[PDB]
RNA sequence: AAUAAAUGAUGCAGACAGUACUAGAU
RNA sequence: GGGGAACUUGAGUGCAGAAGAGGAGAGUGGAAUUCCACGUGUAGCGGUGAAAUGCGUAGAGAUGUGGAGGAACACCAGUGGCGAAGGCGACUCUCUGGUCUGUAACUGACGCUGAGGAGCGAAAGCGUGGGGAGCGAACAGGAUUAGAUACCCUGGUAGUCCACGCCGUAAACGAUGAGUGCUAAGUGUUAGGGGGUUUCCGCCCCUUAGUGCUGCAGCUAACGCAUUAAGCACUCCGCCUG
């Protein structure tokens, strides 16, 4: 069942951050790979790798702690839940903490962040926030 | 036991090793429900067996709905073969 | 009652010494002494889990 | 302590074993506890079954 | 790190609650003092004190607050981003405001924000109105704030890369 | 598989005991219950007293039937005075 | 020739007010 | 989201095993209580804080034998086990439900929840016909108290039991809805599996589902919870607004 893979992915990442872990294993769907690569290019993660196996495929995430003891991903939160979908327009694209954070948004042309969607003049599902 | 199942399997086997066979599971559930009602017609107070029969019937109904949504031809064939009316 | 085993060539209290010790391994002190007044099934069941574990007896 | 059935690798008690049932039952007739006999839970349950069947078949007493 | 108390401070009390202890003889009354000490350059702290006298309790609370100072970002005389504190059933949100809005908050939160040097903040309490918990939640929310340059250094990016 | 053990009253001659044994065996075979095994412990002292005797003859029989000759044997032993106690168990 | 530590179940005690009562300031 | 085509991890079938107070039905059992009959046998028996009501010289209690009948199943027995919940504890048998272990052979999303509805549903209670050993509301008597329509004692109806039907309520509680995923540890325990020497007995490690205690982070008003959450998240249902 599980009703959604993305929310559980985000919560697993949040628990990993809370415990100060260094690795994770996820069934690694296409959208999950996309979000992980976005976080990678955003500096939230040290490195990410894909493991295409026979069962479904697996992805490993390496949490980032650039300094002595600091959680890069302080918190996460999903919005477009399965039962209350959220769609934001180009003019209503939000910004996380005055542009300090980042929010993932699937748009008409690929999956992009808030700033990328604002630049490209698009909009769609606001499926997650990041702080 | 170990005879009715084997016969139903050999009868409803579409392939050499087809044992998932929603039709086979339906036939097995039907024969089990019949054997259960046989004794429930006398031990009317065994409510736990009635709950088990309700569970089996729910499984049967879900399988029948799946088969109807998947292949109406095979659904109607199973109907004509078993008489599950 | 301790047992049917007989002992002789001792004192009067030497027999009671072993009586009071061997009577422990028989229901004469528990089975025949608890059922003087009724105990509800709930408390009846909880009494075992309490005594046989806490080792109060 | 050490269990008997495990040490012997034996199978179903075969209640006919009157001597075994006797030496495993108290001198009075009451069933000895597991903490004293050293047996496992499964073997203790089988022991209870066997001793009950024996008492039913006059192979062991009820009162002594 | 711990901030040194060697600075000019505008120590200002909030409330003085009178508590009583019951004894064979009767009730023994003591005074509890809440005080907020800080400067208007981004450093503030909270302390408390108890004694049978008002001035002694005030002095003890001031001395304790001196040892519990904390730093707060002052991006544009305001906070870099909104945040909420949730210390002990006390929920208080803090939003950044323009240059002419002013400090808007209930007594204790307003005092804490003023003594910290912030002039334009939007606040709203959404929980208990107890002053201790109010101050604690405000302090927690201010501690959980992050600077733009700090976040840029942490995420291995440039300030402009984040602000645009 | 099934097992059957019963007790015969002691005050019975050898010929009468054998006749009773054959009678009950025929009763069991009324449906075709093959007798896969037999054992006679003999004279054993009962742990406790019964109707009129302290000892008796123990008889063991292995059977593989359809649970009908079992009921026949049961109702016959409960009625007949030759047998005192009896129990049927599955050898599974 | 020696020599044992026990045993325990206590009967009775109902009510008390309507209105009353201490503070403290950088 | 709809339609089309593939996949197994979800889901289910089979394969070889495992435990269990799982249920309905039939038979059996020996302790123990009561009564009856008889042999021995006298002045008491039973009971309370004390006492009395009660039974006993038409021969009690006790002791020994036999019979009659009815309920429950000592020791095993252990936060042990099963069941969706209530609940389930002697033995034998007929008919039956679910669960766990390696599943990989099989179908390949067939899954979760579920208003309304149906069914089940402690004890008590009601109706029909039986049965009634002990216990025992109501009731009678004897005590205490100022009073006792009670707490104590002696008797004692219905009830407790059996077949059918009805009622559908409990502190029916873990005062914690169902499903899934993630989140340090030590620790016993039930039924299994694999292994590192041993044929073993047994020691250790690993791995499944369940049952218990102490405890990190985290949560919480605190109490406390903490891989069986009251932690971190998603889906559905019922409920709350002095």
């Amino acid at each position: 069942v599980m009703t959604d893979p993305i929310a559980d992915m985000l919560t697993r990442i949040r628990n990993a951050n809370m415990v100060r872990h260094e690795k994770l294993e996820i069934p690694a769907s296409k959208l999950k790979r996309e979000i992980a690569e976005i976080l990678k290019r955003e500096g939230f993660i040290r490195d990410v790798e894909f493991v295409e196996d026979s069962k479904q495929g697996i992805i490993r995430v390496f949490l980032k702690y650039g300094q002595n003891n600091e959680r890069v991903i302080t918190g996460l939160k999903r919005i477009s839940k399965p039962g209350l979908r959220v769609y934001a327009k180009s003019n209503e694209v939000p910004r996380v903490l005055n542009g300090l954070g980042i929010a993932i948004i699937s748009t008409s042309q690929g999956v992009l962040t808030d700033k990328e969607a604002r630049a490209k003049q698009a909009g769609g599902e606001v499926l997650a926030y990041v702080w | 036991t170990q005879e009715r199942k084997n016969q139903l399997i050999n009868e409803f086997k579409t392939h050499e090793s087809d044992t998932g066979s929603p039709e086979v599971q339906i036939a097995i559930l039907t024969d089990s429900i019949n054997n259960l009602n046989e004794h429930l017609r006398t031990h009317k107070k065994d409510h736990h067996s009635r709950r088990g029969l309700l569970k089996m019937v729910g499984k049967r109904r879900n399988l029948l709905t799946y088969l109807r949504n998947k292949d109406v031809t095979r659904y109607r064939e199973l109907i004509n073969k078993l008489g599950l009316r | 009652m301790s047992k049917t085993v007989v002992r002789k060539n001792e004192s009067l209290e030497d027999a009671l010494r072993r009586f009071k010790r061997s009577v422990s391994k028989t229901g004469t002190l528990a089975e025949a002494r608890k059922r003087e007044f009724y105990e509800k099934p709930s408390v009846k069941r909880k009494k075992k889990s309490e005594a046989a574990r806490k080792r109060k007896f | 302590k050490v269990c008997y059935f495990t040490s012997n690798g034996i199978t179903h008690i075969d209640y006919k074993d009157v001597d075994l049932l006797k030496k495993f039952v108290s001198e009075r007739g009451k069933i000895l506890p597991r903490r004293v006999t050293g047996t496992n839970a499964k073997y203790q349950r089988k022991l209870t079954a066997a001793i009950k069947r024996a008492r039913q078949m006059a192979l062991l007493p009820y009162v002594s | 790190r711990i901030d040194p108390s060697k600075l000019e401070l505008e120590e200002r009390l909030v409330t003085v609650n009178r508590v009583a202890k019951v004894v064979k003889g009767g009730r023994r009354f003591r005074f509890a003092a809440l005080v907020v000490v800080g400067d208007k350059n981004g450093h503030v702290g909270f302390g408390t004190g108890k004694a049978q006298e008002v001035p002694e309790a005030i002095r003890k609370a001031v001395e304790d607050a001196k040892k519990n100072l904390i730093e707060v970002p002052m991006v544009g005389t305001t906070i870099p981003h909104e945040i909420i504190g949730r210390f002990g059933a006390g929920n208080i949100l803090l939003k950044p405001a323009s240059e002419g809005t002013g400090v808007i908050a209930g007594g204790p939160v307003r005092a804490v924000l003023e003594l910290a040097g912030v002039a334009d903040i939007l606040s709203k309490s959404l929980g208990s109105n107890t002053p201790i918990n109010m101050i604690r939640a405000t302090l927690q929310g201010l501690s959980e704030l992050k600077r733009a340059e700090d976040v840029a250094k942490l995420r291995g990016k440039s300030v402009e890369e984040l602000l645009g | 598989k099934y097992e059957v053990m019963y007790i015969i009253r002691p005050n019975i001659d050898e010929e009468s005991k054998k006749a009773v044994i054959e009678r009950f065996n025929n009763v069991l075979t009324s449906n075709g219950a093959e007798i896969t095994g037999t054992k006679d412990w003999g004279k054993r002292r009962l742990a406790y007293e019964i109707n009129d005797f302290r000892d008796g003859f123990y008889q063991i029989v292995n059977v593989q039937s359809d649970a009908a000759a079992v009921q026949e044997f049961d109702r016959l032993a409960k009625i007949s005075d030759d047998i005192i106690r009896h129990i049927v168990v599955k050898e599974e």
